[PDB]
């Protein structure tokens, strides 16, 4: 959907030539996706989410957001 | 004893407002003082600007304090720029609840 | 779904007296020995219930039953040393806790303030009748001491003596009595300690500077649970040391005597953490005048809130007034050494004046340095 | 600086919290018997020949 | 009970099976470490010399 217009297209192509050096088709891309499972999102996930030093920004009346150390603590259980 | 102590007398003012070293961490005189019913009522009536600064240098100062640190000398308060906002207001409000206390007792 | 120590009944107190309250950040380790009160509490208990499970509460019984206890019994001794240890080490905390209120000016909270003086008079009455369950030479007279000094009261004191007696001396039925009031009231004691925290959390701690810190509050328990873990280990230290290295410095010998009611030890003396109540009232030549003394003493503490008339809740910023408390501090070291000393010229007259520097300097020296140091400041 | 032992540690035993109490339970069983050992062995240096154990010798079986 | 049937919770079960392993193998050492168990500490290569 997000490909549908001329001027989307145009900005794909620019931007994937100048970040990937090609044009991935939308063949390429099905296939891609195609490979995910449950497992595999796990494994990735928890490559990058879990026990993550995190960064965050607040603007506004933030005096209920919680310290960084309760916020670090968040990102792992003591469950698992 | 005018002109020949009343110096004398800033003097020792001088000495024990130096030997109060909240001036060491910013804060200014009337910062400091107990907060009762009538400082709250007083505070209240601070404009926004006044009121605004005088919470910084409370944060800045209880956040020194945690560290166990003071301020650059060059940074210290001195005795002879501070200025007694809160004195009008203060004075204000202990006028008119004396004015009711007296109403109040005939 | 919202975590659910939020909607449990039992988990919303908890999250509100633990996990969450609002604290200053800047609290010093003073501030650390209120949560050491209640641990040291804590273990008085169940030390003191293992022992319940071996002593008998008898005339003749009692010196036996702590022998076998110390000797037959596994790990007997250490329990008791622990037992004994902690109860010094709660009067430690305790004066320590009541100091940290005077200079901060944390007694401007008069309904906390007042429910800390009841706590104080109930833990010296649980300490008290605990010295005599030995039933060593020394629990015996003083008890005897202790209890004679109700006979100055106008017209009562001698029927609310021997009524507390149960008898027309100091007996089993003492002892047996005293064991029951030793046990209950320490539950009491924990009951009244909720209240302190109730009235407590309903205004929020005070922080060293005096001023409030609604600005830079902080979450309790990551910050304050591990720094509260810090003293709890610290305090383990001292005790543990004190009892598997020289378990009997702050204990007084001849305890470890039977108790022999036709025998007068030549030196009568409290325990250590009493002492300085016991001078004030062996200055006052008049018996009923010294117990008059040791009370008004005492509730002077209720008195303080008034007498302050200083602008500033925290002596931080007052350098006189720490001078005078400092001074204060001092004259409670004299009251406390002239009390370990026999009766003689020079004692009794370094304790005379000591009393009354300490009832004057509360009194009339700390309120008249307050108004000049604030006239100095121009208010 | 084992900055590889450490790392080897967390991505096998720290990730998951379940491996990392099992870690503390065989850790403090092999802890209190190396440390009683070596404690033990201490105190019986510094008090040699007066411990019973140093001079039961001369009367069992004799 | 049948709500708790189905596709999913079998799923859920098996990833959950690893940590149930592991949280029990933690309980059961735990208690023969706390209870000194003499019986399988005694085929244990240096615990087992605790035991004289
Ligand atoms: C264990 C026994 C628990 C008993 C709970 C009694 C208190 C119930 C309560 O406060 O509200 C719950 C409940 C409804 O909630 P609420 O009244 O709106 O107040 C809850 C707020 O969180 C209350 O606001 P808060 O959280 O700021 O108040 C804290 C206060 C909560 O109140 C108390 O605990 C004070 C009770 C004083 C007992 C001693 C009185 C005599 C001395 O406790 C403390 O001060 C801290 C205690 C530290 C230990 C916490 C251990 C939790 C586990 O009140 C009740 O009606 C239950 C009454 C139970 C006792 C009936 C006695 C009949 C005789
Ligand atoms: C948990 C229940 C533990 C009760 C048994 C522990 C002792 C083991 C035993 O008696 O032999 C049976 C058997 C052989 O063990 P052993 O190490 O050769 O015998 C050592 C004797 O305790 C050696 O007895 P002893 O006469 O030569 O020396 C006195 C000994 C004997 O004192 C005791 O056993 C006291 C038992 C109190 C346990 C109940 C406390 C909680 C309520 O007390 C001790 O030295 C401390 C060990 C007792 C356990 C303390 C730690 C409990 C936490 O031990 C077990 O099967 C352990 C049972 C734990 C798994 C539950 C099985 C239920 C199905
Ligand atoms: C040298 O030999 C000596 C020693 O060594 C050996 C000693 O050890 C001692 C020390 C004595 C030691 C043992 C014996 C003394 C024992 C006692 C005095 C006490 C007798 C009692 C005990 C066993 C029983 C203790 C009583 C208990 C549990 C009952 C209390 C039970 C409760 C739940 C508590 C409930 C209270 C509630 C609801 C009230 C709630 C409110 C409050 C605190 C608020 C305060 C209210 C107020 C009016 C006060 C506020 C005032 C204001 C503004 C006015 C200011 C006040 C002024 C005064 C100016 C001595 C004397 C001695 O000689
Ligand atoms: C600085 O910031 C902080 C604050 O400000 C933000 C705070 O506010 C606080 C909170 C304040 C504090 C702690 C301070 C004190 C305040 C408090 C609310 C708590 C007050 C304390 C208390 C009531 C005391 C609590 C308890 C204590 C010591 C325990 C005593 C009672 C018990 C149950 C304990 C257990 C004893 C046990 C089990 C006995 C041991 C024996 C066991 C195995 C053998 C037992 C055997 C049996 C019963 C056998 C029975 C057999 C039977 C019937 C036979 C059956 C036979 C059959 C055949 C069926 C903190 C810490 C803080 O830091
Ligand atoms: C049907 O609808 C309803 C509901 O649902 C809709 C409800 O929900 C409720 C809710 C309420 C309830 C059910 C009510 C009950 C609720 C509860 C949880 C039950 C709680 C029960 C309790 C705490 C028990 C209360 C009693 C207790 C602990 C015991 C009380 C007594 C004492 C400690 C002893 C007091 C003193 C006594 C006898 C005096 C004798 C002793 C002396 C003078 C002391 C002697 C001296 C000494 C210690 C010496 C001290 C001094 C010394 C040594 C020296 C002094 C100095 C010198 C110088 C000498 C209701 C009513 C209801 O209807
Ligand atoms: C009974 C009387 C007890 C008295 C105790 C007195 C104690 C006095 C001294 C106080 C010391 C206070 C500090 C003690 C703990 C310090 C470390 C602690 O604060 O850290 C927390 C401790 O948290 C726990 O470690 C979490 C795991 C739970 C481990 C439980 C081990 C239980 C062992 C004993 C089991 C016994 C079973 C017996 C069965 C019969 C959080 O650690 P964290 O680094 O942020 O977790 C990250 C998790 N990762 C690694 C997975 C990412
Ligand atoms: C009863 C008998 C009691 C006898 C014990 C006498 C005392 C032994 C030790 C006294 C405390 C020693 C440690 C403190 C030493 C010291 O002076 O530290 C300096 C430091 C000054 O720093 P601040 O002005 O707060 O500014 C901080 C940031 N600039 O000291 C303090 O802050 C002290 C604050 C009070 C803590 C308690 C002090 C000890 C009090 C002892 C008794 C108090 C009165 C008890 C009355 C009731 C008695 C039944
Ligand atoms: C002594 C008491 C204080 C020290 C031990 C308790 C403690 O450290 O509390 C924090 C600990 C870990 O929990 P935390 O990481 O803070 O947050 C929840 C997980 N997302 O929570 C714990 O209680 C860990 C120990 C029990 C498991
Ligand atoms: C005897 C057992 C007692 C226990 C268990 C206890 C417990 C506590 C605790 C946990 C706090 C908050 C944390 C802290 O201040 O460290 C506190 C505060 C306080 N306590 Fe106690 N207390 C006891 C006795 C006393 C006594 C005898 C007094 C006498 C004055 C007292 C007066 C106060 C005051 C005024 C505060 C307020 C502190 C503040 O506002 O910063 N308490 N108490
Ligand atoms: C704050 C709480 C407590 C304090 C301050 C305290 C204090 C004392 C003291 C100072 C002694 C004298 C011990 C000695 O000189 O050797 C003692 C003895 C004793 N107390 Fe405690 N106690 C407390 C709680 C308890 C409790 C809860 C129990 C029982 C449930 C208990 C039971 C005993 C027993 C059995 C003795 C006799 C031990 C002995 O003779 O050495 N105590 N107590």
């Amino acid at each position: 959907s997000h490909l549908d217009g001329t001027t989307p297209v145009c900005e794909d192509i620019g931007r994937s030539l100048l970040t990937y050096g090609r044009r991935i088709p939308l063949a390429e891309w099905e296939s891609r996706i195609a490979e995910v499972d449950a497992s595999v999102v796990r494994e990735i996930c928890s490559k990058y989410i879990y026990d993550q030093c995190p960064a965050v920004a607040g603007y506004g009346p933030i005096e209920q957001l919680p310290d960084y150390n309760r916020i670090r603590s968040g990102m792992f259980w003591l469950r698992f | 004893a005018v002109s020949a102590s009343g110096k004398w007398l800033d003097g020792i003012r001088k000495w024990y407002y130096n030997a109060a070293g909240f001036n060491k961490l910013g804060l200014m005189r009337d910062d400091t003082i107990y907060e009762d019913e009538d400082v709250k009522e007083a505070i209240r009536r601070l404009p926004e600007n006044l009121y605004n600064d005088r919470m910084f240098r409370i944060k800045r100062a209880l956040d020194l304090n945690l560290k166990h640190q003071i301020l650059p000398k060059e940074q210290w308060t001195k005795y002879e720029e501070e200025n007694f906002y809160l004195e009008p207001y203060l004075k204000e409000v202990i006028r008119e609840r004396k004015e009711r206390e007296e109403w109040a007792k005939k | 779904m919202t975590p659910m120590r939020k909607t449990n009944p039992l988990m919303k107190l908890i999250n509100h007296s633990f996990i969450d309250l609002p604290t200053p950040s800047n609290i010093s380790a003073w501030w650390n020995f209120g949560s050491l009160l209640g641990a040291c509490l804590i273990l008085q208990i169940t030390t003191g219930l293992f022992l319940a499970m071996h002593y008998s509460p008898d005339a003749s019984t009692a010196f036996s039953s702590i022998a076998h206890i110390t000797r037959d019994v596994n790990y007997g001794w250490i329990i008791r040393y622990l037992h004994a240890n902690g109860a010094s080490m709660f009067f430690i905390c305790l004066f320590l806790h009541i100091g940290r209120g005077l200079y901060y000016g944390s007694f401007l909270y008069s309904e906390t303030w007042n429910i800390g003086i009841i706590l104080l008079l109930a833990t010296m009455a649980t300490a008290f009748m605990g010295y005599v369950l030995p039933w060593g030479q020394m629990s015996f007279w003083g008890a005897t001491v202790i209890t004679n000094l109700l006979s100055a009261i106008p017209y009562i004191g001698t029927d609310l003596v021997q009524w507390i007696w149960g008898g027309y001396s100091v007996d089993s039925p003492t002892l047996t009595r005293f064991f029951t009031f030793h046990f209950i009231l320490p539950f009491i004691i924990a009951a009244l300690a909720t209240l302190h925290l109730l009235f407590l959390h309903e205004t929020g701690s005070n922080n060293p500077l005096g001023i409030t810190s609604h600005s830079d509050k902080i979450t309790f328990h990551p910050y304050y649970t591990i720094k509260d873990a810090l003293g709890l280990l610290l305090f383990l230290l001292s005790l543990m040391t004190l009892t598997l290295f020289s378990p009997d410095l702050l204990g007084d010998p001849d305890n470890y005597t039977l108790a022999n009611p036709l025998n007068t030890p030549p030196h009568i003396k409290p325990e250590w953490y009493f002492l300085f109540a016991y001078t004030i009232l062996r200055s006052v030549p008049n018996k009923l005048g010294g117990v008059l003394a040791l009370l008004l003493s005492i509730l002077i503490l209720a008195m303080i809130p008034i007498l302050h008339m200083s602008k500033q809740q925290s002596m931080m910023f007052r350098p006189l007034s720490q001078s005078l408390y400092w001074l204060l501090a001092a004259d409670l070291l004299i009251l406390t050494w002239i009390g370990g000393q026999p009766v003689s010229y020079p004692f009794t007259i370094i304790g005379q004046v000591a009393s009354v520097l300490y009832f004057t300097t509360i009194l009339i020296l700390m309120p008249t340095i307050s108004l000049i140091e604030n006239k100095m400041l121009k208010w | 600086a084992a900055a590889t032992l450490t790392s080897k540690l967390y991505s096998l035993l720290f990730r998951r919290t379940s491996t990392f109490a099992l870690t503390i339970i065989v850790g403090v069983m092999f802890f209190e018997r190396a440390f009683d050992q070596g404690a033990d062995a201490i105190y019986d240096h510094i008090n040699e020949g007066k411990l019973w154990k140093h001079i039961k010798h001369k009367y069992e079986n004799k | 009970v049948t709500r708790f049937l189905g596709p999913r919770y079998r799923e859920l079960v098996k990833n959950w099976v690893p940590t149930a392993y592991t949280w029990g193998a933690v309980g059961a050492v735990g208690l023969v470490w706390a209870t000194d168990w003499r019986l399988i500490l005694d085929w244990v290569p240096y615990i087992n010399g605790k035991f004289k």
